[PDB]
């Protein structure tokens, strides 16, 4: 009784791979697909070993042990496209490394992955990231704001947005984490009420608003 | 004039219920009484009249409470209409 | 097999079917009569079915209206209660009236209650609305939620365009494959 | 900001007219007097104090306004 | 066969038919009288008819009409119900008449209830409206606009083309061929 | 054969057969006296007709009339009911003449309800009114739309031409050949 | 059992015709007619290939291919009056093609139409169809306005419209959109209030509005 | 075996079996009709489902709305405790209306009752809301605070985003695979 | 038992490929089509394996694979109108590219589809694009917005439009977006409680001035 | 109302109407 034939009908929507440790490794998209396979391993349909994985795992369990013993790498993020020769995207301005030591860091890649034949490392460039940010950004019409650090960019959304708005924003925010990661880009989305409504005021240089007659405000 | 529908009816309304429940104890007590006199078949004009007091006098120590509630809030209610458009 | 539930409506049990089956569950509806449905399901998979019935809090309890607390027997019931019980109309007929838009598969609404307010002695204030839709897959949301807007802002005497928030998601995946049966 | 517009200039939304000039006050850098019948006036809309002279000439003639000034305040009259 | 759904009116009936069909479920309708409707179907297209039952949340409640809050029949009156009675009415009467319009296949009017404040002492704010309409392929919306806005603008007393919302829609491809039977 | 629909009464198996008809869909009327009447189609023609009484809402509801409302068979009779049930009646009197004009079918009339104020201590509003009607084929429609709107200005004491929408559609096609059998 | 045999009594009704790819092409007159005959053929009671065809389904289908192929080409409607022979009008101004090209161009349209036996293409007037839709809303009597684009003329009808205008108005519109198709000349039609609510107002570059007496507004240049 | 609770609800046993399964306690769940469901352990694990039945203080207890402490009954019901049930009528279809969003699992929500005096005479407080809710595994919390607060914003008649608090979990991993039987 | 016998009696709705991957792939024009034929599949009544596929989900995931492998390449559309022969539309402008490296790109293409027998690739003009969104914009008289970045044009529609008018313009932008796809070109639709629809100036001494794009718009008085 | 400059009244008091006239 083979896995694949305790999976389901639609043989398209999983795929197993052999692990070099002698345990059958299934690729999932999703985490309803997930969970509809661990229960078939974890009810005891099937007799040898197996494990259930997917993209998201993968990338935070690397990203652990990464934090252990290159506690200084820039990196963005580990695609899994074709499973058996992942991609790792590096900054090419933030890494000072040699050949020798990024061949290293691929054969300790392969070996925390006893289901990839090799690891293909991939140099960005953050001056692409951050532009296709900011473009990105203008091209949905949404105010923003810009801040800069040595090792950052954050992008500021705050004001009385209207749901047609936010429905962009989140919209395009998630296309973008998918693509690039969430360690070098920065996005905050901050919902605020309005005091303009029915007052009138003065705004440039020396600008104030009055609630009332006879009261006037002076903000920052 | 929908306020003055409302202050009108209502007035009506409550005059109806603060009522029914002293009448509404005295009558029963009234007809168990009147009853009691046809299969003992012994009578008196008395009796019927000293257990109704007691009736209706145990009927506003326990209500009464509750006819203050009713009558604070229709009183607070009527003024704040009648000087409601300024 | 392994009792679940007992006494179940109609509209529970079907709900508590179509959870465990997303899961790849296998369970069994028996009908009681006067008793109710009952659902079972083996023992290899109780512990699963246990835990999910725990963390979606099935079954499921029914569903609210506002009229439900103010049925009418008095000869004058107030002005606070004739309001919301007809507030408690409209919410209706407007969610019957958008699921009939194009594309759309359900939908709710909801109103502010000024009424919470008789509005003796004070000046009734301006109505919001708050509405929630699921649409069929490939739907243009940014593009649908003017129709929307359009048709709400004229069933009101006040009400601003700014004063109407709208959210709007897509169906999920179908789950069309029967789960698999224990071994 | 609490302020999010881009340009300069002065937001009039149901002002009368007293407190309408005395946001002009400052570009005309003079004390500004107003009537209290020319105060009973409104105004609304959005506006560019950018030359105060020529601009408080062309709304006299427009609101029925007449005004002078001798030297130390302006004097707004119907 | 398992078992959806029991005691069934006619009208819910046939909208559960109407649905399965769609998504080729061959299905089946059996009558038990007092008992109503039964809705049975093969194993195999048990869970997507579970599945398509929940996402529809079918069977349809019945069709609110807000008279249903304030009978006629009660001992009294406010001023407040009897004029709900009155729009009450006209919305169902509009409605039926559009029905009647050339190519329109179906139709929903919604007003303005101005009684939910008395406008006493006070000017009684101006209506608004708004329908949804479904027409037959092929009909040139855009120039069919004109011609219902025309005619609900005369049917009260102070109504502005700007007040009124409308919005429509086209049918959509007709089931003729049946679902295919299980193998 | 099977069933569609049972305890219909006579004007709604007549719909229904007509819609039926129009499509191509042979249909049978059954008469069980006091239980109505039911229609019944071969299974071939099932899916289809199941489709169109979707798509149609059928069976058709009964004819709303605005003095079902305030009924006069009543204890008392506010002025409000009063006043509503002599609109009522001119609505229908109306309807029931103009289809006594040369060439028209049927038509439908609306009257701008004042009673929804009373407009005590208040200047009556004017009135609006609306129709529709439908003309046999090779008809001038626009040199038709004079008639209507004189003879309609005269109806009641204050009324504007402005003040007076009309609409106006030709008769469909005849449907006088029979649908064809199954194979 | 012949097709013709199942489709009704009125024979004149439908026209059946066969086709290059082995399949009988039903050719229909409106939607009532195809969905009667669709009927048919969905039912089953035929037993071979048949389909079901009318002009609007038509040439919007060919109308996407074009969109494929050829995204710059500028033309008006394909008539299937003889439905064995169409009449494709294209632009004589705003195209430039070789007569080579233009046989290329037939020869692809005779690929796409199995049941057509060659597809004739005639050159067609802009200023002609202008000329007809503006002389046609002088003859109606109605109140519009012209717009000049490069691509395309507009005529915006708006304002308070009488009833008998908006028929004349519907009934005229929907004569000339069968003959000429929607895509070089378009038609608005809009209900409007008085444009300014009851207000006094003064228009021009210095133009203003009267909220109130007292009470002046400054929105725009009037 | 031991005996550890009888008389149990339904969903008061599923509760602890849910609560010790989580543990590696394999528990055993008896009807008894009229008596209710039973729960029973082995021996050796007896002593740690005691210390689990305290640490948790099971059984569960019934859920609490403020509407249980304002029954109907009365022929007059005083101003306060009409509020009372209108208040706790929208908190509840706020919270069915929020379990409907994309990927939520379940939610609460509380509202400010300004109720507790009448305010009469004193000028209404405004109001303020609360809501905790619990997502699927991977949602992006940050991103989904903001359409809870727009939609919350709007369901009331005057509220700032200021005065709504929100705060959002995970679900737990799921308990899939079943305890060890004892030895 | 062929899959076109399960399929329905419409023999013609639906398109059967074979494919190098000894797979059946079925055809489909829409979701509803899609999920009519993905329950043959899911309930079990063919025995080999098949898939289905439309345009949409194609284009979803092949611009999923470029994101990784290509990803700074400008590109608008796939076409499948003839399954087996896509059209792949590149930027002219925005890509620099040699002949090999488009051959390269091309077989990796054909890799992804294994029901295709060959990509073409197109290069198309962005002016092109961009004119006949705004032409489409003026022919239907909507008011409008423009702003040029970089990469891409935004049209903004926003205020108090009329029920016609939101009509007109949701028609054409559904079929607009059918051609271009989103990528270059994006289309704004708002309301708000604004009746100049857009525009905006301010009042001085030299009369009316106009007031450039922002967020902030003064809510209608009126 | 297409060229030059002026004033569409509506029962307005001759006040107002002439006020309007004033900057001519
Ligand atoms: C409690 C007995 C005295 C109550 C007097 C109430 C007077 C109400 C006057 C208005 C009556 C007519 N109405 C209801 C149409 O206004
Ligand atoms: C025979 C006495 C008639 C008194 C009528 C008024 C009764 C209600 C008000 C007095 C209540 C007195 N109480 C119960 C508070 O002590
Ligand atoms: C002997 C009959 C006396 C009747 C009047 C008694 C005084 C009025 C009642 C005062 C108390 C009212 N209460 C119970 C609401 O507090």
């Amino acid at each position: 009784a083979e896995l694949d034939s305790l999976l389901g009908q639609e043989k398209e929507r999983f795929q197993v791979l052999p692990g070099r440790d002698k345990m059958l490794y299934v690729a999932a998209q999703n985490e309803r697909d997930t969970l509809w396979a661990r229960q078939v391993l974890a009810r005891g349909d099937y007799d040898k070993n197996a494990r259930v994985i997917n993209e998201n795992e993968e990338n935070k369990r690397i990203s652990i042990w990464l934090d252990t013993y290159y506690p200084q790498l820039a990196y963005y993020r580990i695609h899994f496209d074709e499973p058996r020769k992942p991609v790792f995207w590096l900054s090419r301005q933030r890494n000072t490394m040699s050949k020798k030591e990024l061949e290293v860091l691929s054969q300790k890649l392969r070996a925390l992955m006893p289901y990839a034949d090799s690891v293909n490392i991939t140099l960005m460039d953050d001056v692409t990231a951050a532009g296709q940010a900011e473009a990105g950004l203008k091209q949905q019409a949404l105010p923003y704001s810009r801040r800069n650090h040595k090792g950052g960019v954050t992008f500021v959304i705050q004001g009385a947005l209207d749901d047609v708005e936010i429905l962009r924003a989140r919209q395009f925010v998630d296309s973008y984490y998918r693509t690039w990661g969430g360690r070098y880009v920065q996005f905050a989305i901050e919902l605020k009420d309005d005091w303009l409504k029915g007052r009138s005021f003065q705004y440039g240089a020396e600008g104030y608003i009055k609630m009332s007659p006879g009261h006037w405000y002076f903000p920052s | 004039m929908d306020d003055l529908v409302f202050a009108g009816n209502k007035a009506l309304y409550l005059v109806l219920i603060l009522s029914g429940w002293p009448t509404i104890v005295a009558t029963i007590i009234g007809l168990l009484v009147g009853l009691f006199q046809t299969v003992t078949q012994l009578q008196e004009q008395t009796l019927p009249f000293g257990i109704k007091l007691l009736g209706v006098c145990l009927c506003l120590f326990l209500l009464s409470g509750w006819y203050g509630e009713v009558l604070l809030s229709y009183g607070r209610q009527v003024i704040f209409l009648a000087l409601a458009k300024g | 097999d392994k009792d679940l539930l007992k006494g179940l409506d109609q509209e529970q049990a079907n709900e508590v079917i179509a959870v465990l089956q997303m899961h790849n569950i296998e369970a069994n509806k028996i009908d009681s009569g006067k008793l109710g449905y009952s659902i079972t399901v083996a023992e290899p998979d109780f512990t699963a079915a246990v835990y999910w019935i725990k963390t979606y809090q099935l079954p499921p309890r029914p569903r609210v209206e506002i009229a439900q607390m103010f049925p009418a027997d008095s000869l004058v019931s107030s002005p606070r209660a004739e309001k919301a019980r007809l507030y408690s109309a409209i919410e209706q007929r407007l969610e019957q009236s958008l699921q009939t838009m194009e594309g759309v598969l359900s939908a709710r609404v909801h109103i502010s209650y000024d009424i919470d307010a008789g509005e003796n002695g004070r000046p009734p204030k301006p109505v919001h609305l708050s509405a929630l839709a699921v649409y069929e897959r490939g739907s243009p949301l940014a593009h649908q939620i003017s129709d929307i807007k359009r048709f709400l802002k004229n069933s009101f005497a006040d009400v601003d365009y700014d004063n109407i928030s709208v959210v709007l998601s897509e169906r999920s995946d179908a789950q069309l494959q029967a789960p698999g049966t224990p071994v | 900001e609490k302020i999010p517009v881009t340009g300069s200039g002065f937001v009039a939304k149901d002002d009368s007219l007293r407190t309408f000039f005395d946001a002009m006050a400052l570009q005309l850098k003079e004390p500004v007097i107003v009537s209290k019948m020319a105060a009973r006036k409104k105004i609304t809309g959005n506006f560019e104090f950018h030359d105060p002279n020529a601009l408080l000439e062309k709304l006299s003639l427009q609101l029925g306004l007449i005004w002078y000034f001798d030297g130390q305040a302006i004097y707004i009259y119907d």
